[PDB]
DNA sequence: TTTTTTTTTTT
């Protein structure tokens, strides 16, 4: 029976302690109930590990039914709220209650949830798709009899419902045996609502099987959490749909957590500690990170110094209404077997929003955005590409010299103005794609050769070569002793499955992904006194590449490199003004990028 | 269903042994149980059933008044008339011309012919010995190679060789499963002077299985189907000839892709296309008799 | 050939009270040899619903019941499954309540019931049959109620409801009204946690192709799997369903056409083809642990000699193909990186040097091998191509060749007749191990960890032994680095070799164990040896001597460039040579077995 | 289950 459960839950809600609050033993739900009573909060994520701390039996009978219990709880709190501080007891609810999954259960996959778990608390993992937009869903329809001056209500449960034409008040009927009552969208109560589908990760599917979907009815407060094309983990009941004996089923979400980083979303706990400010304040914080990027790869001390600036990014101006981009693009022209597709695979996992694409397996409309028709409706809709899904992040395109030439000029737009302007025959718009690109390519025919100069063992039209702030150029000439150190590194790796312990240790990925997000939001400035130094440097460049027989095409787009490649450094050192010591670091980089040819 | 039995739903009253009428006509379930309006359902456990087919009969070709496409009629076979005829047969039906009763115009019905009579129009021990003695007789070789090209004469070597292709070697499987060929290939180079087309026609006619080709192609193709809008697989001739013999002329006319694929098919003896949505294998087991130019 | 039993009979050695009280007596089974009391307990220890029975036993026990069960399957299987719950309560009543109802499969040898979907006439209605054939579709698994549990918030009572449809053994059509007010006074509310649902699928068996009379479109039949028999069959199999045959009527508007639809309510499934070799005997594992200990010096060479006896010469190539058939060890570091553990072999040479033969043998030896050519294969048909469906019309990603063959082998013959725009589609799937596709409405990453065995005819038709190894191969130095072993199967016209070659092939035309390498490599594959500092300093030296041009030679050309990618092919060949010995620790005798292979496969000599 | 128009992948 349940009458005694409504007491065993009130006990737990009024009695529970917790120590990690950083203070003494306060009441995790004691404060919550007050906040809810003062209408400063809407949802109450009752955790289930905490009920499983003093009563591991109630948890057994929740995840077994989870449909009655989610109502007993919303009655317990309904009674406790007045004791802290219309006719139907649901029109005056103005809060909702959600179960946060118990830790003992294990996250299933979409294929695993079978009929033996209909009506139980489950947990699935998947990729979102086709998230709808918020629409008002009714809960308590309020009618009025204009004749007898009254008010009536009715509560809704199904995805459909039949209205009323009674005015069942026996007085109005008895006096006159006549009268109709209107519906009304003021006294009623709506609640947010949106449906979204989930699909399996195409990784965890039998070798050639088709992925299965599931439907999720997000509503209340979980709305607007998940974006389409996203890794997510959902916790909610698994019910059948109302209205022979076969039934179609949907997942009724109670909790939605983004698991993009392969672990969780820890943006709340993302704050750094003073014991880490220790490191960030050290003299050469910029040089520790550089060495702690893909440590499995020997050498390349300078490339890792630039792949960090790409992750931090310069600052972006807007004077007199003339936008200047504040991202950095980098190419890695180099010989075969120098671990470029390793560096890129690493920079993919070290970015909040990232994408990976291959030149030979992606078409030019699949990078930017494509217009596609629906044979069910005949209506053309837009569908973002790679550069759109990687809006505020990084995109990675290896095998960049092998991409078809008509599918490569579709990047010139995204690299300068950072929009995508579509004018096909359904749509006319400009999407926002503020991504910073990182690409890898092989020089001429697989291998650099010293007969032909540059620009002919690179084969990029100047218009695209100049879009890249740093076209880094790696070579591998055999060396009787360097090869020895490289081998003694790789064999250590294959023995221990780790890199050899140097003087210090690389930071964890989880920690760098936070060190950087803290280091983005500074926005330093530029001092006027430097405009004479910078200038001269730039001028000197226009001399060399004008009085040489190998140099690339340099233009007035190179100055903004020096400028935006230094506001990155000055952003690492946590300064709030660019200093003359970073301009020289930038200038050294733009020089250490073509020295591999001399 | 021939002898069907129903049952009420609410009060559980049965009314059994009901007999269906033959042909294509259903049954009108009561609505007066003696319970809601139509309380009757069928009890699947108690209903005797018999087979029934449904053919389609086209009128003979020499009786169309020759301005149009022949008309056809629909039949309805029963217990022992089922699986008695195969599409391509000539028959003589005795049926009851009748009408469908499943109750362009206002009072139009459908019509079929309930068939109740059907007709069809049209190795040995001692035969073994005429093979035995002929295989045993001293000059067994030339007797065949003489009677395998009556019209064309000259250079019996080009007829000596063709005698072997009709028999072929034997298929061996080493311990490794590394099977060996069991067929031969022949090329008759030279000007096209029509002296060879006769020979192709002969070897095709006198073969256990054989096809003479100059449509879909020889080897398999991948074609965009109008209905599916996707790619489907078309096994050509060399997959239909199982152990048989395939004859070819004008060895430079065949489609470039097709010639590549026939090269690989004579190489490996199977065709494996790995394209848009197609990854299959088709064993090609036939004999190539080619004529060049 | 007639399959008159699910267990292939040739080489198996290498009222309703009488029925219910006879089945119980049969299920006692204690007093004769205890065959089933050894199976009821066995399934209770595994938490199964159903047990498989042999009707061959029912015959010897009681012929009358064995005949009455193959001709009235419904009334007999509703009494079998009752006197089975009865007999499981007679062991553990606590377990006998965890499950709603038990089930009972069947297997054995039915007399005339072994039919095909072509012979399944309407004289088999309500009769156990045993249909054979290919599955050619599946349905979407969906629940189906068999009981509800309601609740009255006002009266605090609890009413139930039992459901039944035409797909039961009792067949009464109940209505799914879900009562909300039994008596008009009180309101109800369903409780899903306490109700009972079950699974439900619908597959379509179809007659075997080589058994059709070839004149028609082979016949089909509809099966209704259920209750954890569900996902037991995928499209393209060869199953032997053993289920009752049934006709299910209908009525649209009070007027029924006599025509019915007949289905097969399966109660067992069997894959006919045995598609694995893990069932080694203890005698076999004994032999294996003997052979792996006898001699650690010569077991690799002895393994490779017996690889392809049907071929003469080419000892090196057989050695390397064995190394392929074993494989290295895939290391995945802690941060998430990944290093491949496969070997990709390339063979070039003049015509008729048994290249296609080696390929066709590696196909049959290894499990999960896929063949492919150089013209019947496009650059996209190898990896993955985007298409749509006919029923739904929404796009999806059909898997190419090199994604089906995951954890397997892909054999590409005439790898040179493949256009330049088609090789490039491989550079991602041959090293990084996974395919990335960003097409119009598709953004996916498929796992394709495989290994490539490729054969290519040289340019100029024949290998001009005077030009150079680089001009005889068209591949660019970016693709030539992926394939870590390049074997130039040069053909030589010295009169001696032809003599023994003719001897060998002619002996072959006059007709270690063969079926033992299968088990031995299927066992030695799982071992994961670990490097040791005695050899890891020898490899780190042989590489730095390979990378130095001077130490090579003069009058010696290079077939392929030596990069930091051949370094971890040394490591792969080594830990694939210490997998034959079942050693688990690579030693200096390994890191030297795998260096001569390289020294031979990398450097060629030019003549004039 | 048909035309006609428009976008994108594929032989
Ligand atoms: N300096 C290095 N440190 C660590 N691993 C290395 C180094 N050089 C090469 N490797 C390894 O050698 C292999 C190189 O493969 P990739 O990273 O795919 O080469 P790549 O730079 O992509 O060459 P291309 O452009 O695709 S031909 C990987 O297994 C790397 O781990
Ligand atoms: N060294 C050899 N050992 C055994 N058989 C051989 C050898 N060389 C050629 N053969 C035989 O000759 C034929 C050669 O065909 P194959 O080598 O497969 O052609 P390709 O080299 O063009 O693929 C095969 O039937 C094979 O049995
Ligand atoms: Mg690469
Ligand atoms: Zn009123
Ligand atoms: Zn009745």
């Amino acid at each position: 029976d349940y009458a005694l459960e409504k007491e065993k839950v009130k006990k737990f809600l009024q009695e529970f302690y917790q120590d990690d609050e950083l203070g003494k033993k306060q009441f995790k739900y004691g404060n919550q109930l007050v906040r809810l009573a003062h209408r400063e909060q809407v949802a109450l994520y009752v955790d289930l590990d905490d009920v499983a701390e003093d009563d591991p039996e109630l948890v057994d009978s929740i995840c077994e039914n989870a449909r009655r219990y989610a109502k007993l709880f919303a009655d317990a709190v309904q009674e406790l709220l007045p004791q802290y501080k219309q006719y139907p007891a649901e029109l005056m609810r103005r809060f909702e209650l959600y179960f946060q999954g118990p830790s003992s259960n294990k996250p299933r996959v979409i294929r695993e949830v079978r009929a033996d778990s209909v009506g139980k608390l489950v947990t699935v993992r998947g990729i979102v798709t086709r998230v709808s937009e918020v629409k008002p869903k009714m809960v308590v329809a309020t009618y009025t009899c204009d004749q007898c001056g009254a008010e009536t209500y009715q509560p809704i449960q199904s995805p459909t419902f039949m209205p009323l034409i009674m005015c069942p008040s026996q007085e109005c009927q008895t006096n006159r045996s006549g009268g109709r009552l209107y519906l009304q969208t003021r006294g009623s109560r709506f609640i947010k609502f949106q449906e979204m589908k989930m699909q399996e990760h195409s990784d965890q599917v039998p070798v050639g099987n088709i992925p299965r979907s599931i439907t999720v009815l997000v509503e209340g407060e979980n709305t607007r959490i998940a974006q389409p094309g996203d890794h997510v983990s959902v916790t909610g009941i698994f019910l059948p749909i109302l209205r022979g004996l076969l039934s179609e089923t949907y997942l009724e979400a109670h909790r939605i957590v983004k698991m993009n980083k392969s672990e969780d979303d820890e943006s709340g706990a993302g704050e750094l500690t003073r014991e880490e400010l220790r490191q960030i304040a050290e003299e050469d914080f910029y040089e520790k990170l550089a060495a702690s990027i893909a440590p499995e790869i020997y050498g390349h001390e300078d490339v890792k110094k630039a792949l960090l600036l790409l992750l931090v990014g310069g600052v972006d101006q807007s004077p007199r209404g003339m936008k200047i981009r504040g991202n950095i693009n980098i190419c890695l022209m180099g010989d075969p077997g120098v671990a470029k597709s390793q560096l890129l695979s690493y920079i993919d996992r070290l970015a909040p929003r990232s994408q990976y694409t291959t030149g030979r397996g992606s078409s030019g409309v699949g990078l930017t955005a494509a217009v596609l028709r629906d044979s069910v409706s005949g209506e053309l809709t837009l569908e973002g590409g790679a550069l759109v899904l990687a809006d505020q992040g990084v995109c990675c395109i290896d095998e960049f010299d092998k991409m078809a030439e008509a599918d490569r000029t579709a990047i010139h737009e995204v690299m300068e103005q950072q929009t995508i302007s579509i004018a096909k025959a359904g749509i006319l718009t400009t999407l926002n794609a503020r991504c910073s690109i990182l690409a890898a390519a092989n020089p001429a025919y697989g291998r650099y050769n010293p007969r032909r100069s540059l620009e002919q063992n690179i084969q990029l039209p100047a218009a695209l070569l100049s879009r890249f702030d740093l076209l880094w150029l790696i070579q591998d000439r055999p060396d009787r002793d360097n090869d020895l150190r490289l081998a003694q590194h790789i064999t250590y790796v294959h023995q221990h499955s780790r890199q050899p312990p140097s003087q210090f240790e690389p930071l964890d990925m989880k920690l760098m992904r936070r060190y950087i997000a803290m280091c983005r939001e500074k926005q330093p400035m530029v001092p006027e006194s430097l405009a004479d130094y910078i200038t001269a440097a730039y001028v000197e460049m226009r001399r060399e590449a004008w009085a040489s027989k190998d140099a690339t095409y340099t233009s007035a787009r190179t100055l903004l490199a020096i400028l935006r490649l230094s506001t990155a450094l000055a952003r690492l050192r946590m300064v709030d003004v660019v200093e003359k010591e970073d301009v020289n670091e930038a200038i050294r980089l733009m020089e250490m990028s073509k020295d591999s040819l001399l | 269903a021939t002898r069907i039995s129903i049952q009420c739903r609410s009060c559980r009253n049965t009314l059994t042994n009901i007999a269906m009428r033959p042909g294509l006509e259903g049954y009108a379930l009561p609505r007066k149980c003696n319970c809601p309006l139509d309380p009757y359902f069928i009890m699947p456990d108690k209903c005797k059933c018999v087979d029934f087919q449904t053919l389609k009969l086209q009128e003979l070709p020499d009786a169309v008044p020759h301005g149009e496409m022949p008309r056809h009629m629909q039949l309805y076979c029963d217990r022992y008339l089922c699986d008695k005829v195969v599409p391509g047969n000539r028959v003589t039906i005795m049926g009851i011309y009748s009408i469908k009763k499943f109750g362009v115009g206002v009072g139009i019905r459908s019509s079929y012919i309930r068939v109740l009579g059907i007709q069809v129009d049209t190795v040995s021990p001692q035969e073994e010995e005429e093979f035995r003695r002929l295989a045993a007789l001293p000059n067994v070789y030339e007797v065949i190679s003489k009677s395998i090209a009556p019209s064309i004469f000259g250079g019996t070597d080009m007829k000596k060789a063709i005698a072997c292709l009709l028999f072929g070697g034997s298929r061996k499987r080493l311990p490794d499963g590394l099977t060996r060929r069991g067929d031969i290939n022949l090329l008759m180079l030279g000007d096209p002077g029509t002296a060879k087309s006769q020979l192709l026609k002969f070897v095709e006619k006198c073969s256990p299985i054989g096809v003479y080709t100059s449509a879909a192609g020889l080897t398999a193709s991948v074609m965009r189907d109008p209905s599916s809008r996707n790619f489907i697989m078309e096994g050509g001739a060399m997959v239909l000839a199982d152990g048989g013999v395939v004859c070819i002329d004008e060895f430079d006319k065949m489609r470039e892709d097709d010639r590549v694929a026939i090269h690989e098919a004579m190489e490996q003896q199977t065709i494996s296309i790995a394209k848009a949505g197609i990854t299959t294998t088709l064993n090609s087991r036939c004999s190539v008799l080619a004529a060049a130019n | 050939m007639l399959p008159r039993s699910p267990p292939l009979p040739r080489g198996n050695l290498w009222e309703l009270r009488e029925a219910q009280r006879d089945y119980l007596d049969f299920l006692d089974d204690e007093e004769d040899q205890g065959i089933y009391q050894s199976k009821v307990r066995e399934l209770i220890s595994d938490n199964q619903y159903r047990l498989i029975v042999n009707v061959n036993d029912l015959r010897r026990k009681n012929e009358k019941r064995a005949n009455r069960l193959l001709n009235n399957a419904f009334e007999e299987l509703v009494a079998f499954q009752r006197a089975l719950k009865d007999f499981v309560a007679s062991i553990d009543a606590t377990y006998a309540k965890q499950y709603e109802e038990f089930y009972v499969g069947l297997e054995g040898s039915f007399g005339s019931k072994h039919v095909s979907p072509r012979t399944l006439t309407s004289c088999f209605l309500s009769c156990v049959v045993c249909v054979e054939g290919i599955v050619t579709k599946c349905s979407l698994v969906r629940p189906k109620v068999v009981r509800s549990v309601h609740y009255c918030p006002a009266t605090k009572k609890t009413i139930e409801r039992r459901y039944s449809d035409l797909t039961t053994l009792v067949a009464f059509p109940s209505s799914s009204v879900y009562p909300t007010k039994d008596e008009e006074n009180n309101p109800l509310e369903t409780e899903y946690g306490l109700s009972v649902y079950k699974d439900h699928q619908t597959i379509t068996i179809q007659e075997m192709p080589e058994k059709a009379p070839a004149g028609q479109l082979p016949r089909s039949v509809d099966v209704i799997l259920d209750d954890d028999l569900v996902d037991k069959a995928k499209p393209g199999d060869r199953v032997q369903v053993v289920g009752t045959y049934r006709c299910l009527p209908g009525k649209k508007g009070g007027y029924t056409s006599g025509t019915f639809r007949t289905v097969l309510i399966a109660c067992n499934v069997k894959q006919m083809s045995k598609d694995a070799q893990p069932s080694f005997s203890a005698e076999d594992i004994a032999k294996i642990k003997k052979f792996s200990k006898t001699r650690s010096k010569d077991i690799f060479d002895q393994l490779a000699k017996s690889l392809a006896p049907s071929i003469h010469g080419h000892d090196y190539v057989k050695k390397a193909i064995l190394c392929l058939l074993l494989g290295g060890v895939e290391r995945d570091l802690e941060n998430g990186s990944h290093i491949r553990g496969d070997i990709n072999i390339l063979l070039i040479g003049d015509p008729s040097v048994a290249k296609s033969q080696l390929l066709r043998y590696v196909l049959c030896t290894a499990p999960r091998a896929i063949p492919t050519t150089g013209r019947g294969s496009s650059g996209v048909g190898l990896t993955a191509a985007v298409t749509t469906d006919q029923e739904t019309g929404e796009r999806r990603l059909e898997a190419g060749a090199m994604v089906l063959a995951d954890r397997g082998v892909v054999c590409i013959d005439e790898f040179d007749k493949m256009s330049d725009m088609d090789r490039t589609a491989i550079h991602e799937v041959m090293e990084q191990g996974r395919v990335t596709i960003a097409k119009a409405g598709i953004h996916a990453r498929l796992n394709a960890r495989c290994s490539v065995l490729a054969a290519a005819n040289p340019v100029y038709g024949r290998y001009d032994q005077y030009k150079t190894p680089m001009e005889n191969i068209g591949l660019q130095d970016s693709l030539l680095s992926r394939f870590d072993l390049l074997f130039i199967m040069l053909d030589q016209m010295d009169p001696e070799q032809d003599r023994e070659i003719s001897d060998h092939v002619l002996r072959m035309h006059r007709y270690v164990s063969a079926a033992f390498m299968k088990k031995y490599i299927h066992v030695a594959k799982i071992i994961k040896p670990v490097l040791t500092q005695e050899s890891a300093t020898y490899i780190a030296e042989e590489y730095s001597r390979l990378r130095s041009q001077d130490s090579m030679s003069s009058d010696t050309a290079r077939t392929s460039p030596v990069t930091a990618r051949t370094l971890e092919t040394l490591i792969r060949l080594a830990t694939a040579h210490a997998k034959a010995r079942m050693s688990k620790t690579v030693d200096l005798q390994d890191a030297e077995e795998a260096v001569e292979l390289v020294q031979y496969a990398y450097f060629k000599k030019v003549l004039e």
